[PDB]
């Protein structure tokens, strides 16, 4: 004598892929401008008593959206800015040997060129400094900007800030964000401690490679996460439970020149350096780094065997963007040599850095950005919160296993902070039998 | 308790929380101006809002089709089939959550819905003829 | 069989009215990518979807106002006028195509709608007064 | 007149509920230029979407409270003298609905919570009675 | 013993800010406003008088004003967006004076320039000759450049596009209503007694001007002074007049236009030679009408400042041409008229010389300048001065005399003149009240 | 005492205009990515659509005023322009050309129809210049006074179409939005405007190929097995006549010259695709129509045509009236290139293997607009194309005994009117009332 009854408002959800709308708590900050919707002053996390749920960070749709949207914002930021097409001319360059430390001779060049002025008929002589990474030789003194043979270069508007600011992703009505609270969750499988939130915590959109900067720490113990721990074709994301402080700088005291590239437009040129020329570099505490690696190794031993002979080595060859550590400090673009961090086998550190002004903001090509010069001296301090590593393939049963740092899609940085979140949709109609009939 | 606070609760007890989910599902000019200028983003949000309305209305129309609109709890004239479930009434209303129940009988969703539609049409026609006199 | 058969008996139509009601309401990421770039097509499609929703709701609101909501066929208390139609059931119910007859009543449709709203307005007051 | 009842007393105003209810949900050349002006297209479209959402929120509440289908419903929640200590003649003593509303103001949220709980308890009780 | 009853459709509303629809009379073409403010207004306004309803209006905080400002600028930009750029013309000019049929007033005002510019083919160059007004051209180092070369880009308005103001009606979306204050002699803020509800506003012509307000309402029965704060000398005063003052504005010179092919499919429209004698543009104001009108304003000012206070007017103020003079868009060309002859009196026909400029930063923002194509023939405009924008030059210990100046550099305050009587509210249909029933 | 009864649903409708949406089925990946019609009719078709046989329904289908046609037209214009947005401009090529004749291995018929031009053009850098060489068809080059310029330079800027983008008709389906339906007239001999009894309802139309042509309609329907003549008003000489044939006539078009392409860098991310140099001998483009088939087909048209004229009057056909190239010749777009073929050989008879020479043009004005211009990249190799002639656009204009018909062009709307002549869009209106035996 049971009859079908229908209940509307049943607390049941199914996995879903929907658009998230972005919110957050300067005025020229691109992220702050876009995610301008204010957040909940006091978000309410609701613990779900006796709910078990499965999470999979490697297929997390939230990561894919963060990737798509951040790329779009960079394009929107540059969309209204001045093009540098008029500067793609033959350059007449000299060596710049005045007050240069011997170890960096050749990094800077001093080039002159014929630029148009605001009136179309008149021309002007312009002098500007460049890095050797941006300027390429034609066929002794004649050079061109590297992208003259591939793409238009758009300079960034000098007022725009690209400083990472925490961003919170919120569910649209009908959806909810579930999160794991379990410690030591390795990314693929059920978690027992599950809460529901309206928005994620604030995630800073930090763009970097090899070493993840300014993220969260792994509670009380190092967590090694990978899609497949025995597949050398997959990347390993290592989250540290301690931060490592790194001090980076560009010591040269710079000046900015601004010239009349065209009506209503200005081009930003690097002017004479006020003082001596020295290399950009980063400081890593030596003892701290040695302890950090030992901790990572302990966790690798658990996955690969207690024989624990493990070797670290430098990055593979390839393009500058993948082989060196990359970051944006003070608005400047740095590429740093990390071989000094991966020189031990288990059983202060100064990293030299180079500066580049013409930037491919993402792995795609055909568009490029010009980074205007920043005056003064740039120095910043940041936290290393995790690493991206690849286990080398090769002969099996090696007594010594090998790991090397490396890059990959930007998606992988975002997978770290978002590893604990999932989006589901609420489906309110439930049907069950009972004793009630009309 | 909270919005999905009853999610891990026994099915019977959780029925008294239906009001909150039913309502939640249908719930800074400087910012608005910026985002308005950003056309593609604005379109994505309109599409999201339009769909949310569409889904809401779909569910309301369906309760209308079954003839129990306006209620959170519907009683019927369609019997439960042992084919759909052979579980004990004790198990159905206790010692189980709604999440578990939903996956266990997800295979028959469309059967039940079709039966409910037929039942309602038969009832209305009979009422039309009974009033006629 | 979305339209059923216009030429069928008016009462025969009862059998497909559920179908007609359900058909009023409606995954390739790629269509989404194209429409977002195709701004003008994006707007036209949203306008079409919004219109469909507005039309649906206007009819439901109207049934609500008339006191005919929640049912496919509503008996009301408005007298039928010989000036609208002067035919018996064999002539006007069992032997009519819905479409030809729908056209003739259109003249008098707004009159009928106003009358339907007033009848319900009176009924609601009467029920509130009876429930002392 | 849509707000013709604005100056009416609460009692008198009960006869115009229908006109307001209808108003709440109320050229090729225009369509072509509005679509081209992407921003005007979006601003007007957003307004239409919002009007629908607001309409539905009110209808859902009447559903939740057990008042759907009617413009006027009696409930099973007693009036609290705290909300208003006026007697029936005073409430309807030539007070404009709007003035009265200003006097209640913040008590509205309390009332809705009471109505929502009452209706849900009622449905459980009815389900059990039907089963008997 | 009363119980809760819920009512839907109660006549209750609250203040709100929303988007209004732009509608216009359903009847010319190629007019920016008429083309885009496409919704027709054929029904007569459904004005519903509200008996015994008091409501508070505040023109200074009215968001209908802000919305028109935003939409007008936005529409302006959309109109110009698809037109030819004149950036190819920012070249060194070779200029001499026009000495042909010159009187003393225009001596040095009109200048004859020639220059090297492009042709349909990218290989060729041509020499062309055009006339400019002195206000648009700046000397460098006979060598000149256009002034809008270092700070902005110049675009040309399309010659087929008209910017003549036509009536605009703002209409509420469903769920909203517009409340209209009909009290006569109503001051900028406070409660209104004669309140009515409409679906759309009175048509407003989006006339752009500085210092004097033109072609608006007439303040019913008397001169009315409205200000945000009369005491505070930092605020502008909007004064509406109950008599129209006729003003005739003329640009007597007979122009011709030259069509030049700057590039493939592109055209530049240049000012050609003047046919006939050269004369200064000017506007006529009746002497007695102005004198009596101003005296009426003065009486109203004493109403707030005292019967022993002397009121004097001063001739404008220092600053940019756009704010020191009275700007028209007469005939589609831009006039900058000298008002010193209107505001030189002390209380205890008139001809205004005008200059013409073609490169216009119509909005106060910098970076986009529009070039007005010349209009051939002779231009004459006749219009109604319906109000004044005055500044009280206060802030000093001189109770004996107050000084007023014409002024105001913000079009936002022009729309406040017509929108002061309208308010937008949102309808709230759910109300709850007790009665003698229960379930 | 039968009173008002309110019915929620009623099987009724009224004629209405509404925006339709497009669906199509790409059968292959390249099509999905680069075919213009495939990328912008993303939505897949219904795997199994149905047709509902309404019975005892008689309805009017006015094709001349059909909004459905109007939408197809405006939609194709917009789509065409959209496909050209992310493409290289050829503004830098609007320069003086130095041109001589191509005299190497060329038949006299082509003499003067092809020129060898050179010019100074930009390079990757703003300062440096290069000299380049290319060939042009006579139609696109105008002598200025051996100095020439491109014909578009005095009217509009020209954009080069993107080299891998394909503009090739695939079946297109139009589908109704919910609340709307598409009615069809299945009457075998249904004449353009006026009521029919064979009416059915569908969700989507059958596929229509958006084939663009100007005189002869290609790859359409075959007139329900009878030759059918349709027009808005037979009497009015200002109206065009759409004639559908009951069998197809094949037309074999070839562009025999073996072309090559030259890729020229004109800026940092900009390439121009030049016409190269012809390999082998130079011959005239042409189309072959079976003579016997054409004769017989035309005779059938004449027999039907006379139905509305005197039984023994003379039907004279003649070649094109004066007009522009796009009007007087048969514009045939195939293999990626635009042919303008001379059809006078098809209309030179009086009633009571035909080789058509063709010209090639690269600068195109697809929709007869002159505010733009397009440059068609050259196609390498040799083009061979066989099409089905399915119908004609004809113009009739006190000669009691003799009447004259000429082929001619017109608005592209006419091509679509022909294919969509049988469809109508209506709006469904569910509410209605009746007098019945009940009270509340
Ligand atoms: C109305 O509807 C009709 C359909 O009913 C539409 O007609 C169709 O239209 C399409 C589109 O134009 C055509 O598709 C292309 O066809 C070509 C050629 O194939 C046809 O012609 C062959 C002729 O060769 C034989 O006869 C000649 C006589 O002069 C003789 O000289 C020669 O030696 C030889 O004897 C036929 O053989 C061929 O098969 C036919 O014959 C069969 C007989 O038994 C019969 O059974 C068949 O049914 C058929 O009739 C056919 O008729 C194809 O080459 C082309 O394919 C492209 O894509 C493929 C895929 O990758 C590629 O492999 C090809 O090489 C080619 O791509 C290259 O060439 C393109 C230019 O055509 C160029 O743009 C590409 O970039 C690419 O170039 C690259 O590769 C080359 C390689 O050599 C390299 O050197 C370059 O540097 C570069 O890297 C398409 O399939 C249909 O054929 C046509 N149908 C008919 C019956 O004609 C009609 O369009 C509609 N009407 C309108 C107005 O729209
Ligand atoms: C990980 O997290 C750290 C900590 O937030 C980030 O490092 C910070 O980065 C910001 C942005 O570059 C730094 O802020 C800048 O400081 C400059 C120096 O200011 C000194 O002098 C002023 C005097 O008034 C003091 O108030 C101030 O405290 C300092 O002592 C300023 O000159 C900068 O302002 C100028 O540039 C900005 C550009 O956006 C313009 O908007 C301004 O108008 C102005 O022209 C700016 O305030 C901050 O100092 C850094 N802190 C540390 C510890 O490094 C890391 O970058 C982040 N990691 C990664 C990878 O991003
Ligand atoms: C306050 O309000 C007044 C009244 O509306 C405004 O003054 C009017 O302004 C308009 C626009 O400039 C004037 O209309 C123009 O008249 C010109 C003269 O017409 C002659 O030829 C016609 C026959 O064709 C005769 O009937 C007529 O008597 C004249 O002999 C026309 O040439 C103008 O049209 C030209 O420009 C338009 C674009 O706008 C093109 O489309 C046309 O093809 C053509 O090239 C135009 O019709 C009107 O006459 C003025 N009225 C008065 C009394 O002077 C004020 O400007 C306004 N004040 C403010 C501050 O805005
Ligand atoms: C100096 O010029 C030579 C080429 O003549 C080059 O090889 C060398 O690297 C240059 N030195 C610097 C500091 O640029
Ligand atoms: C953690 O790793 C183990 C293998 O050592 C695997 O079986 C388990 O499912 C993983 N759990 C999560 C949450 O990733
Ligand atoms: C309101 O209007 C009436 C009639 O137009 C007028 O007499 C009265 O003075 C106005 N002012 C009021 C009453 O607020
Ligand atoms: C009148 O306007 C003045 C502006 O200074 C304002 O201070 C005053 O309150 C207004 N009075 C009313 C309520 O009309
Ligand atoms: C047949 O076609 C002719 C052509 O103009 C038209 O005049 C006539 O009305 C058509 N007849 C019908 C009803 O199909
Ligand atoms: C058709 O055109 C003729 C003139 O050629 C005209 O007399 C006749 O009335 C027209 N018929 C229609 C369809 O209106
Ligand atoms: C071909 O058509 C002509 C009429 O133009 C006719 O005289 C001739 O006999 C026809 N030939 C055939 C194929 O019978």
């Amino acid at each position: 004598n049971l009859w079908v009854t229908v209940y509307y408002g049943v607390p049941v959800w199914k996995d879903a892929e929907t658009t998230l709308f972005c919110a957050s708590d300067k005025k020229h900050n691109v992220w702050a401008t876009h995610c301008c919707v204010p957040t909940d002053p006091n978000p309410q996390e609701i613990h779900l008593e006796n709910v078990t749920e499965e999470f999979n960070m490697w297929k997390n749709n939230m990561v894919e959206q963060m990737h798509t949207d951040i790329i779009s914002l960079w394009d929107q930021s540059l969309k209204p800015c001045v093009k540098l097409t008029p500067l793609c001319v033959t350059l007449q360059c000299t060596n710049v040997t005045n007050n240069i430390t011997d170890d960096m001779r050749g990094e800077l060049k001093n080039c002159s060129f014929n630029m148009t002025t605001e009136l179309r008929d008149k021309k002007q002589k312009v002098y500007s400094l460049f890095y050797r990474l941006d300027v390429v030789q034609i066929n002794n003194k004649e050079y061109r900007l590297i992208n003259c043979n591939t793409s238009a270069i758009t300079q960034a508007c000098p007022k725009v800030s690209f400083e990472p600011i925490p961003i919170h992703y919120c569910a649209p009505a009908g959806f909810a964000i579930l999160k794991c609270k379990d410690k030591k969750f390795n990314g693929t499988g059920p978690c027992t401690n599950v809460s529901t939130v309206q928005c994620t915590h604030g995630i800073k959109p930090v763009v970097s490679t090899q070493l993840l900067l300014n993220g969260s720490l792994a509670e009380e113990e190092v967590i090694i996460r990978s899609e497949n721990i025995t597949n050398n074709a997959k990347n390993i994301l290592v989250q540290l439970n301690e931060s490592v402080q790194i001090n980076c700088t560009r010591p040269n005291n710079n000046t900015r020149k601004s010239i009349r590239i065209g009506p209503g437009q200005w081009f930003y040129a690097t002017g004479d350096i006020i003082g001596d020329i020295r290399q950009a570099h980063c400081n890593v505490s030596k003892a701290t780094w040695n302890e950090t690696l030992g901790k990572v190794v302990k966790q690798l031993r658990k996955h690969f065997g207690n024989n624990t002979i493990i070797r670290f080595a430098n990055s593979s060859g390839g393009d500058l963007e993948v082989t060196t550590h990359s970051f944006n400090c003070g608005g400047e673009f740095f590429y740093c040599n990390t071989s000094g961090l991966f020189n031990s086998t288990w059983i202060s550190i100064t990293l030299p850095c180079r500066i580049k002004q013409i930037i491919n903001m993402w792995q795609r090509i055909g568009q490029a950005m010009y980074a205007p010069p920043i005056q003064g001296v740039i120095r910043c301090v940041s936290n290393i919160t995790g690493l991206i590593l690849t286990r080398d393939g090769g002969s099996t049963n090696s007594t010594t296993e090998t790991f090397r740092p490396g890059g990959g899609d930007m998606r992988d940085n975002w997978r770290s902070e978002l590893y604990k979140y999932k989006v589901v949709k609420i489906e309110p109609l439930g049907v069950a039998p009972t004793r009630c009939k009309r | 308790l909270g919005f999905l606070g009853a999610a891990g609760s026994t099915m019977g007890a959780a029925s008294m929380t239906l009001t909150v989910q039913a309502r939640n599902l249908l719930s800074a000019p400087e910012c608005q101006q910026h985002l308005l200028k950003l056309t593609v983003w604005g379109i994505k949000q309109l599409q999201a809002r339009v769909l949310a309305v569409e889904r809401y209305l779909r569910d309301q129309q369906l309760l209308g089709i079954w003839g129990c609109s306006g209620k959170l709890i519907c009683c019927t004239n369609v019997p439960w089939n042992s084919t759909w479930s052979n579980r004990n009434l004790s198990e159905i209303w206790d010692n189980m959550t709604w999440l578990q129940w939903d996956k266990e009988i997800s295979n028959y969703t469309q059967i039940i819905y079709g039966l409910l539609e037929e039942s309602q049409n038969q009832q209305e026609k009979n009422e039309q003829d009974l009033l006629a006199l």
